[PDB]
């Protein structure tokens, strides 16, 4: 009763997708790697 | 407390003002430097609908809300305490401050529907018939986020919306 | 003195006031006074007399109205509220004749 026009997730409509909390934990993991990275790239 | 007492004698009518006893606070406050009567009882972001005792000490004998510049609590805790409140009504706590009226205790109606945490009131919810696929869904409100400050002793999230 | 003058006033008697001015609880009856003494209240009914009565010795506060249904009503002011004074005096003096 509720369509998603098209096709799911590629069109100018797409379905609405949320962010989660684990994909921000993912995420900020992943950036604290590169921090760390940096400062042993810079010397 | 100030009771008026009133008499209807020989066509007169009497009225009059009574003074009884009111309780002092209690002796020796945690955080007497606080200004707001929950905080120097270092009750902030504890007390839940659950806290019976707690609300109750802010009501009226007929079961509404008491006045702010009476109480006197930090604007936050006085909308807190409303919601507390109305939840607790709600979840069929303080029995003892509904008003009283004799006619009502005769009209047997199916026995109250145990709810507790309800946001809303009874009447004015409308049923959601449509649902709503994985991406759009309606959600049903569980408490106020008024309450959203509370501790987490889990150290999860409160679930708002269910 | 609105909710008064509002409910046509004219079935009163005579309205007397007696206070005692230097007692710390006095604000209320004289509020009430004030809302009594309103241009309004007293253009409605030409027939109520308004007297005011002040004593020093006294030291108690109280107000007394008579109404056309034959009703004396006696309030004694010590604690009771301004507002519940003239609420009080509404229900009773208006709603009755
Ligand atoms: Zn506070």
């Amino acid at each position: 009763r509720n369509r998603i026009p098209g096709r799911q997730w590629i069109g100018k409509h797409r379905r609405p997708r949320p962010v989660s909390a684990q994909a921000k934990q993912n995420m900020i993991r992943r950036l604290e790697t590169e921090a760390e990275n940096q400062y042993w790239l810079s010397r | 407390f100030r009771e008026v007492v009133e008499i209807l004698d020989g066509k007169t009518t009497i009225i009059e003002g009574r003074i009884t006893e009111t309780p002092q606070e209690s002796p020796n406050p945690p955080n007497p430097t606080g200004q707001c009567p929950i905080c120097r009882w270092n009750l902030k972001h504890k007390y839940n609908y659950e806290d019976v005792l707690l609300l109750s000490q802010f009501i009226r004998p007929h079961g509404g809300m008491l006045p702010r510049r009476i109480t006197g609590l930090c604007q936050e805790e006085h909308l807190k305490i409303e919601e507390c409140v109305k939840m607790a009504h709600r979840a069929g706590l303080l029995p003892n401050h509904r008003p009283k009226l004799p006619e009502g205790f005769v009209p047997k109606s199916k026995p109250r529907l145990n709810r507790y945490l309800t946001r809303w009131s009874p009447r004015s919810v409308k049923p959601i018939y449509n649902k709503g696929h994985r991406w759009n869904k309606v959600r049903m409100p569980v408490g106020s986020p008024l309450l959203k400050d509370n501790v987490s002793y889990s150290g999860r999230p409160l679930l708002l919306y269910h | 003195a609105a909710a008064l003058a509002r409910l046509g006033l004219r079935a009163v008697k005579q309205v007397r006031v007696q206070f005692c001015p230097f007692e710390k609880n006095v604000e209320s009856t004289r509020t009430f006074l004030q809302a009594v003494s309103s241009e309004k209240v007293r253009c409605t009914n030409l027939n109520c007399s308004v007297i005011a009565d002040v004593r020093h010795d006294g030291s108690e506060p109280c107000v007394d109205v008579l109404f056309g249904d034959g009703h004396r009503l006696i309030m004694r002011g010590a604690h009771l509220t301004a507002q519940e004074m003239l609420t009080a005096f509404a229900s009773h003096i208006q709603a009755r004749g």
